[PDB]
RNA sequence: UGCUCCACACAAUAUAGAUGGAUACGAAUAAGGCGUCCUUGUGGCGUCGCUGAACCAUAGCAGGCUAGCAACGGUGCACUUGGCGGAAAGGCCUUGGGUGCUUGCUGGCGAAUUGCAAUGUCAUUUUGCGUGGGGAUAAAUCAUUUGUAUACGACUUAGA
RNA sequence: GCAGUCAAGCGUUCAGCGACAUUGCUUUUGAUUCUUCGAUGUCGGCUCUUCCUAUCAUACCGAAGCAGAAUUCGGUAA
RNA sequence: AGAACUGGCGAUGCGGGAUGAACCGAACGUAGAGUUAAGGUGCCGGAAUACACGCUCAUCAGACACACAAAAGGUGUUAGUUCAUCUAGACAGCCGGACGGUGGCCAUGGAAGUCGGAAUCCGCUAAGGAGUGUGUAACAACUCACCGGCCGAAUGAACUA
RNA sequence: GGCCAGCAUCAGUUUUGGUGGCAGGAUAAAUCCAUAGGAAUGUAGCUUGCCUGGUAAGUAUUAUAGCCUGUG
C-alpha cells in the first residue's frame, strides 16, 4: 500500500490533474460563470 | 602526505626491478665492447617484434649489439670531448635520439650497410604514421580477419571481445545470437591518413600487418681510423 | 530530521567519586605489578661537524 | 617568561688531594638565573653521578645575541620524553635572535606535542651559515628573491560597540 | 604547511574572451556564452598576457589549493565547451518491447518521452535542461545525441535519461535493456 | 572586446622597502621601513628617521600604507635612512590624505577653548556664505 | 548614546550579537533589531537544522501545551537566544527585555531611521574564510516559518523606495559638497584649516 | 443638560530614568563608496577608508530691551498648494505668501545680594473640578420566553 | 573452558609477555531423541497512555544462480 | 582482604568546583580602608569579545573526572623518526616489447601460462615470470612484473607524536 | 550651642602617574666609523639567443646598490 505522502502517488494524481480532471472543473466555473452574469442581466 | 594519499596496487609478481646494477653492467659492457670491436654503429629503432630483434641479433654471431636506456649508453660513450672514451666518440653518441641501439662488429662496412638496406620485414599500423591504405568492416557479421581472406575461411570475432570493440576501438556494434554484426560498413583507415590511436589498435585486433619496417642507422664510428662517418642509410 | 536522543554531558559526582576510587585502585596494582639513544638525527645539515668532534 | 641563554659553570667541590676540578661548561636558556642554575643541576646529575650539594656554580653570565637585528635560519636538535619514550626530533625555524627561535620552538612544541618545558631537552642550536641548506619546506619558502604577498581579509578592531559605517575590509 | 601562495594557469585560446567579475566568471566564444558563480570559492584571478589568466591563492590549505585545482577545470571545461562543444551519444537497447522515443513539448519545457519501455504503461517524461539540445541520430539506429556547451548541464540530462529507465526488482544478469551513454565527444 | 578586461586585483603587499606605520607601542605613530622578512606573520622593519629603534615586529601592531620604495634586502640602518632621503618617503606620506586626516585629527585634540569659540564663530561665518550661495543656481 | 540604537541583524551572529545585546540592554541603552531573517549563525546548515530539531523535540510529556515554546519566526529565535542571557524572571530582567525589539525586515518608522552594526559580532569579521555558515531565516522556513515569501516582497519594496531616496540624496550632497569646494580658499576657509577645520 | 473634541486654570499622579540631534540606499568582504569620460559595460581615469576622534548645530537674563550695516538667504509658528507613505501607513516631500528671530557684520543699556557649591526646580503618562468655543441623543444585564443547549454556569432566538 | 603450534608485535639490555589464525576434546550415509533430574522463589491478565530500534509487516534501495513466481542477508526507516 | 603510621570529618563556619562528608583555598568578636588565596574575566556573573604561536569541522566535537568499555581501524587532518629511487632522467601520466626450446612434464572429451598434481630446467636481451589477473571448450585476445620511448624533479615505503 | 557639607594645611593606612641622579652586563650586546677578507636570494659593467629596450643565463665581489665574518 501508498500513502498520501507516496511520491509516486502524488506525481501520478498530479499528472491526471493537467489531465481532463482540470479541464472538467474550468468548464464547471465556466458554466457557473454565465449563471453569475446572468444573476445581474435578470 | 600525512594521509588521504595513493595507494600502491601491491601483487605478488615473480619479477623485480633489476635497479641501478643493471645499468651499471651496461654500462661497462659498452665501455668494454668500444674497445673490443674495430667499428660501432648507432641502430635508430624505435619499436620492433622481439623476435625480428632476435633474428637481427643472430644474423651475425660475430658481432654484439648493446641497446637500453639512451641516456646510459650516451655516457658510456661519453657526452663530451673532455670525458670521451674514444676520440671523436662523443659525436657518434650526439646522434644518437630514437630508441638506440647500439652495434659492434668487425664486418665490412660496405657488407654492413648494404644488408641494413636490403633487411626488411613487417611490422604494424606503429601510430603517428600515415595509413598504408585503405580499410573497411564488410556490412555483416564481423569476423576475426575483418574478410581480408574470404569469409569462408574467417571465422566469427569472439563475443568476449565485444565490450572492448565498442568501448575502446568505438565502433557502434551489437551482440547477435553466434556473431557481432554491425548494420552498416564502417571505415577504419583511409589512404595517406594519419593513423590514431584507436585506428592503430583495431588494425593490431585485425591483424593488419601491412607496413613495413628496416631499421634506421644514422651514423658509424670506426675504430681505426677514430673518425665518425654520418652514413644515412634507411 | 526525527533526531534521537543525544548523552548527557552532565558530570554527575557520583562518577566522579567511583572513577577518583577506580583510578586509585588501578594505580596501586599497576605499582604492584611493577615490582613483579636514538643518536645524530638525520635531515641535520652540519651532522658531519658530529662526527668531526668525535 | 621569556627565555634567556645563561653560561653556567660547575666545579664539583675538590677533595683532598683532587684541587682544581674539571670545571664543567654549559649554556642553559632560562627566564631567569635560578631556574638557569636548576636546570644545570639536573643535567649535571643525568649525566654522571655529581649532584648540586656535592658542587657550586662558578659564574653564571648571559649570553646576549651578537647580532639581535639579523634575521637568521636556525636548526635544533629537540629531545623530548614524552608521551612515549626519549625521540630525536629536529626542526628549523627562522628568527632573528637565538632566544627568539627557542622561545618559538617551546611555543610549537606546546602547541603540537603538548611537551612541557620540563620535558623538552634542548641539545643543539646552530645557525645555519649558508642557503640551501634549510631542508624544511616551510622555511625554504620564505628563501625566495622578491617575495611578495598580500594580507587579504585585514580586520580592524573597533573600540566601540556600535559602527554606523558597516565597516569593509580592503583591498 | 599553509604555503604562502600557490597559483595555477589558465589558457584562454584567441577566438573567445572571459570576462571575470569579483568571483563571477564568464565566457563568451563562437558557439555560445557560459556563466558560473564561483562566490563560494574565495579565490583570486589575474590576467598576464591577454591570453593566460592565473588563478592564485595566498596563505591557503591543502583544501584551498584542492579548490583552485578545481577551479582551473571548470574553467578549462568552461573554455573547451564555448570553443568546440560537448556532444553524447546515448544508446537505447531493448529486447522483445521496443521502446520509443520523441521529444514532446508542452508550455515550452520540451520533455523527452520514453513509452513502451520494458513493455510499461507508464509515460516517463525527462525535462530538457537550458543550454542543451537533443536530436535523434541518422544512420545510427537506435541512438540518441544529446549536445551542449555546459559540461554539467549535458551530464546531469544523460544521467537522469539513463536513471528514468531503471530495471526495477528484476535480474540485471538476464534484463539488458535500458539507455546507456555509448559515447562521449566533442561537437567539431 | 577580446581583451582579458578581468579586475587587477590591486593589493597592498608587504615586501622589501615597503613603508608601514606603527599604531601601537611607544612607537605607535611613527613611520617604519620594512628590511627582511622573518615569516608569514613576523618582519623586521627600520625607521631611523623616525627615530623607531630596528626591532622584529608582528605585522598585527603594524599597517602596510601605500608607498613604497627601493631597499637592499638586509639593508643596514645607514643605507635604509640614505634611501629614505633619497625616495623622499616622508614628504609623500604627509602629502597623503591619511597623514592630512591624522594631523588634522591631532591638531583638533588639542584645541583651546578659545580656540573652539573661534572655529564655531569661522564655522557659522563660513555656512552663511555656503548657504547664501545655495537657492541662488 | 543615541536614545534608541537600530541594529541590522544582517551578516551577524546570533550569539555575539544576542550577549552585546542583552549587556547594553541591562546598562539601559534600548535596542531594536531588524532584518531578524537575514541573520547567520556559524556552522553549516545540516548542524544547525539538527540542533533546532533536538531543541523542538523537548516538550512536557503530561501536557504539551504548557510545556516549552518552540517559537519558529528569526525574530523569536534570537529573541530566546538573548532571553537565555538575561535573567529574566527578576524584575530587573523584565524591565531589561522590555527595552528590546525583534523584528523581521524593517518595517517603518523604522526604515526612516539610521541602522547600525556591532563590529564584534560581524559575521565577516569573526568567522575565519571558508568556514561555513547558517542563515535564520532558511533555518526558520524549514522549522515551519511561512512568512519568508511575505517578507522579501516588503523588503524588495522598502529597498526600492531607499534606493530613489537615496538617489535624491547623492545629488543633494554632491550640490552641497560642490558648494562648499567652492567656498574654499576664502579667510575664513583659511583659518577653519589652520584652526583644524 | 450627561457625554465627546480644542485653549488654558490649578491641582493630584508617577517616570527601569531627556538634560542638543535614534544623522535612513542596496550588495560583497580573495571587495567596495564618490566624481568624471565614452560606445551605458563585469569599460577607462582620479579620488577615499586603515573608524562616529565623524556631519549639523552649538555666542545673547534657562538666552532680554534696542540702534544700525550686508543679503532677499537661514530658521520657529498658524494657514495654505499639491504629491507620496498600509509591514505596526499615524508619517514624509513641497508652491504661496503672513508673522517673530537671525550671533553674518557694527554700537548702547541690565545682570550684582542665590553673599564660596548645595540637580537648585525649565520634560511628559494619566486623572477632576472650571469656564470660553464646535457634535448626537444608545445599548447590555436581570426577569419571561423557543430550542440548533445545557448539571448549574454557559450557548441561540422572540416579545413597546 | 582447559591443554598445545605461529608470531604482527612488546621486550630481564633486544630470557619473558603477546594480536589475528590454528589442533584434542564435549554413531560421518539427514538414522534416530520414546532425558523431560531439585529455579524455595513467583507469575499472568482486565482496562489504558507514552517511548527505544536491537525493524515482524508496510515504504525506498544494494548484494545473493535474483530466468520468472518465490526466497535469504544487508542499508535507512518507529 | 588482613595490619602499622599519618590527616579530616564528628563538634565546622566562609569563598570556589552550578549543585556536596571528605575536592582546592582558609587562624570565625562587632566595624572602616586596602591587598590576596582557590576559582574566574561573552551574558546570567564582579573582571580584557586582552596580546603572541600553533592545534580541531565533528549529520548530537570540545569545555568530562585520568580511571572500564581501549586492541586497532579513517584515500580526516598538523608536525616529526627510520629506510629506499633520482638528469648513469625520481613518482605518476601516454605508446611499444613482454620472445624463442615451448603447445615444458602427469592425467584429458576439451587443459596451448591462467580447471586440477609435481617440476618450475635453459638461450637472447633492456626485459620477459613453464605466468600477475579478465576471457575462450581449446587456443585467440586483453592485461601485469619488468623494461623501453615522450614531459620533467622530487617521489615512494614503514612508524612516532 | 543642635543637624549637614566644602575649602586649606597635617598624622596613619593606601592606589595610581610624572620626573631626576646613581651601581652592575662582553664596564651590556646593538646602531654607527675605520680596517682585511668571504659570499649570493649577485650591485654596476661585459658576453650568448630574442627583440615590442628590455629581456632568459655565463661572467664580473662593488663598480651607476648593498650584505656577512674578525679586528680596532
Amino acid at each position: 500500500a501508498k500513502s498520501l505522502r507516496a511520491s509516486s502517488h502524488l506525481n501520478a494524481k498530479s499528472v491526471k490533474r493537467r489531465g481532463v480532471f482540470q479541464k472538467a472543473v474550468d468548464a464547471r466555473e465556466q458554466r457557473i460563470s454565465d449563471k453569475l452574469k446572468e444573476d445581474l442581466l435578470k | 602526505m600525512p594521509r588521504s594519499k595513493r595507494s600502491k596496487l601491491v601483487t605478488l609478481a615473480q619479477t623485480d626491478k633489476k635497479g641501478r646494477e643493471n645499468k651499471e653492467r651496461i654500462f661497462d659492457e659498452v665501455r668494454e665492447a668500444l674497445d673490443t670491436y674495430r667499428y660501432v654503429w648507432v641502430l635508430h629503432l624505435d619499436d620492433v617484434r622481439t623476435p625480428v630483434l632476435q633474428e637481427i641479433r643472430t644474423s651475425w654471431a660475430g658481432s654484439k649489439l648493446i641497446m637500453g636506456k639512451r641516456k646510459v649508453l650516451q655516457k658510456a660513450l661519453g657526452e663530451k670531448r673532455e670525458e670521451e672514451y674514444k676520440e671523436n666518440l662523443y659525436q657518434l653518441s650526439k646522434l644518437c635520439s630514437g630508441v638506440t641501439g647500439l652495434l659492434f662488429t668487425d664486418e665490412d662496412v660496405n657488407t654492413v650497410k648494404e644488408y641494413f638496406k636490403s633487411y626488411v620485414r613487417s611490422d604494424y599500423s606503429r601510430p603517428n604514421t600515415k595509413a598504408p591504405l585503405t580499410f573497411t568492416i564488410p556490412e555483416g557479421i564481423v569476423y576475426s580477419r575483418g574478410g581480408q581472406i574470404p569469409a569462408e575461411e574467417d571465422v566469427p570475432m569472439i563475443h568476449s571481445l565485444e565490450p572492448t570493440m565498442r568501448n575502446k576501438f568505438e565502433i557502434p556494434t551489437k551482440i547477435k545470437a553466434g556473431k557481432i554484426t554491425i548494420d552498416s560498413p564502417y571505415l577504419v583507415c583511409t589512404e595517406g591518413e594519419k593513423l590514431d590511436v584507436r585506428q592503430a589498435l583495431i588494425l593490431k585486433q585485425f591483424g593488419i600487418a601491412a607496413s613495413e619496417f628496416k631499421v634506421k642507422v644514422s651514423a658509424y664510428y670506426d675504430n681505426d681510423s677514430s673518425t665518425v662517418e654520418s652514413t644515412n642509410i634507411n | 530530521m526525527r533526531v534521537r536522543k543525544r548523552q548527557s554531558r552532565r558530570t554527575s559526582t557520583k562518577l566522579k567519586e567511583g572513577i577518583k576510587k577506580k583510578a586509585s585502585a588501578h594505580r596501586k596494582k599497576e605499582k604492584k605489578m611493577a615490582k613483579k639513544d636514538p643518536g645524530i638525527p638525520s635531515n641535520f645539515p652540519y651532522k658531519a661537524k658530529i662526527l668531526e668532534e668525535i | 617568561a621569556h627565555f634567556k641563554e645563561y653560561q653556567v659553570i660547575g666545579r664539583r667541590l675538590p677533595t683532598e688531594s683532587v684541587p682544581e676540578p674539571k670545571l664543567f661548561r654549559m649554556r642553559i636558556f632560562a627566564s631567569n638565573e635560578v631556574i638557569a642554575k636548576s636546570r644545570y643541576w639536573y643535567f649535571l646529575q643525568k649525566l654522571h653521578k655529581v649532584k648540586k650539594a656535592s658542587g657550586e656554580i662558578v659564574s653564571i653570565n648571559q649570553i646576549n645575541e651578537a647580532h639581535p637585528t639579523k634575521v637568521k635560519n636556525f636548526g635544533v636538535w629537540v629531545r623530548y620524553d614524552s608521551r612515549s619514550g626519549t625521540h630525536n626530533m629536529y626542526k628549523e625555524i627562522r628568527d632573528v635572535s637565538r632566544v627568539a627561535a627557542v622561545e618559538t620552538l617551546y611555543q610549537d612544541m606546546a602547541a603540537r606535542h603538548r611537551a612541557r618545558f620540563r620535558s623538552i631537552h634542548i641539545l643543539k642550536v646552530a645557525e645555519i651559515e649558508k642557503t640551501a641548506d634549510v631542508k624544511r619546506q616551510y622555511v625554504k619558502q620564505f628563501l625566495t628573491k622578491d617575495l611578495k604577498f598580500p594580507l587579504p581579509h585585514r580586520v580592524q578592531k573597533s573600540t566601540k560597540t556600535f559602527s554606523y559605517k558597516r565597516p569593509s575590509t580592503f583591498y | 604547511m599553509k604555503y604562502i601562495q600557490t597559483e595555477q594557469q589558465i589558457e584562454v585560446p584567441e577566438g573567445v574572451t572571459v570576462s571575470i567579475k569579483s568571483r563571477i566568471v564568464k565566457v563568451v566564444g563562437p558557439r555560445g556564452t557560459l556563466t558560473k558563480n564561483l562566490k563560494h570559492i574565495d579565490v583570486t584571478f589575474t590576467k598576464v598576457n591577454n591570453q593566460l589568466i592565473k588563478v592564485a591563492v595566498h596563505n591557503g590549505g591543502r583544501k584551498h589549493v584542492a579548490a583552485l585545482r578545481t577551479v582551473k577545470s571548470l574553467v578549462d571545461n568552461m573554455i573547451t565547451g564555448v570553443t568546440k562543444g560537448y556532444k553524447y551519444k546515448m544508446r537505447y537497447v531493448y529486447a522483445h518491447f521496443p521502446i520509443n522515443v520523441n521529444i514532446v513539448e508542452k508550455d515550452g519545457a520540451k520533455f523527452i518521452e520514453v513509452r513502451n519501455f520494458l513493455g510499461d504503461k507508464k509515460i516517463r517524461n525527462v525535462p530538457v535542461r537550458d543550454g542543451v539540445t537533443i536530436e535523434f541520430s541518422t544512420n545510427v539506429k537506435d541512438e540518441i545525441v544529446l549536445s551542449g556547451n555546459s559540461v554539467e548541464d549535458v551530464s546531469q540530462n544523460a544521467a537522469d535519461l539513463q536513471q528514468i529507465c531503471r530495471v526495477r526488482n528484476k535480474d540485471i544478469r538476464k534484463f539488458l535493456d535500458g539507455i546507456y551513454v555509448s559515447h562521449k565527444g566533442f561537437i567539431t | 572586446s577580446t581583451d582579458s578586461i578581468v579586475k587587477a586585483s590591486n593589493w597592498r603587499l608587504v615586501e622589501v622597502g615597503r613603508v608601514v606605520l606603527i599604531k601601537k607601542g611607544q612607537s605607535a605613530g611613527k613611520l617604519a621601513a620594512i628590511v627582511e622578512i622573518i615569516d608569514q606573520k613576523k618582519v623586521l622593519i627600520d625607521g631611523p628617521k623616525a627615530g623607531v629603534p630596528r626591532q622584529a615586529i608582528n605585522l598585527g601592531q603594524v599597517v602596510l600604507t601605500p608607498l613604497t620604495f627601493a631597499l637592499p634586502r638586509g639593508a643596514r640602518t645607514a643605507t635604509v635612512s640614505k634611501k629614505w632621503a633619497a625616495a623622499a618617503v616622508c614628504e609623500k606620506w604627509a602629502a597623503s590624505s591619511w597623514a592630512k586626516k591624522i594631523a588634522q585629527r591631532e591638531r583638533r585634540a588639542a584645541l583651546t577653548d578659545f580656540e573652539r569659540f573661534q572655529v564655531m564663530v569661522l564655522r557659522k561665518q563660513k555656512r552663511y556664505t555656503v548657504k547664501k550661495a545655495l537657492a541662488k543656481a | 548614546v543615541e536614545p534608541v540604537v537600530v541594529i541590522d541583524g544582517k551578516g551577524h551572529l546570533v550569539g555575539r550579537l544576542a550577549s552585546v545585546v542583552a549587556k547594553q540592554l541591562l546598562n539601559g541603552q534600548k535596542i531594536v533589531v531588524v532584518r531578524a531573517e537575514e541573520l547567520n549563525i556559524s556552522g553549516e546548515f545540516f548542524r544547525n537544522k539538527l540542533k533546532y530539531h533536538d531543541f523542538l523535540r523537548k516538550a512536557t510529556a503530561f501536557n504539551k501545551t504548557r510545556g516549552p515554546f518552540h517559537f519558529r519566526a528569526p525574530s523569536r529565535i534570537f529573541y530566546k537566544a538573548l532571553r537565555g542571557m538575561v535573567s529574566h524572571k527578576t524584575a530587573r530582567g523584565k524591565a531589561a527585555l522590555e527595552r528590546l525589539k525583534v523584528f523581521e525586515g524593517i518595517p517603518p518608522p523604522y526604515d526612516k531611521k539610521k541602522r547600525v552594526v556591532v563590529p564584534q559580532a560581524l559575521r565577516v569579521l569573526r568567522l575565519k574564510p571558508g568556514r561555513k555558515y547558517t542563515t535564520l531565516g532558511k533555518l526558520s522556513t524549514s522549522v515551519g516559518w511561512k512568512y519568508e515569501d511575505v517578507v522579501a516582497k516588503l523588503e524588495a519594496k522598502r529597498k526600492v523606495s531607499s534606493a530613489e531616496y537615496y538617489a535624491k540624496k547623492r545629488a543633494f550632497t554632491k550640490k552641497v559638497a560642490s558648494a562648499n569646494a567652492t567656498a574654499a580658499e576664502s579667510d575664513v576657509a583659511k583659518q577653519l584649516a589652520a584652526l583644524g577645520y
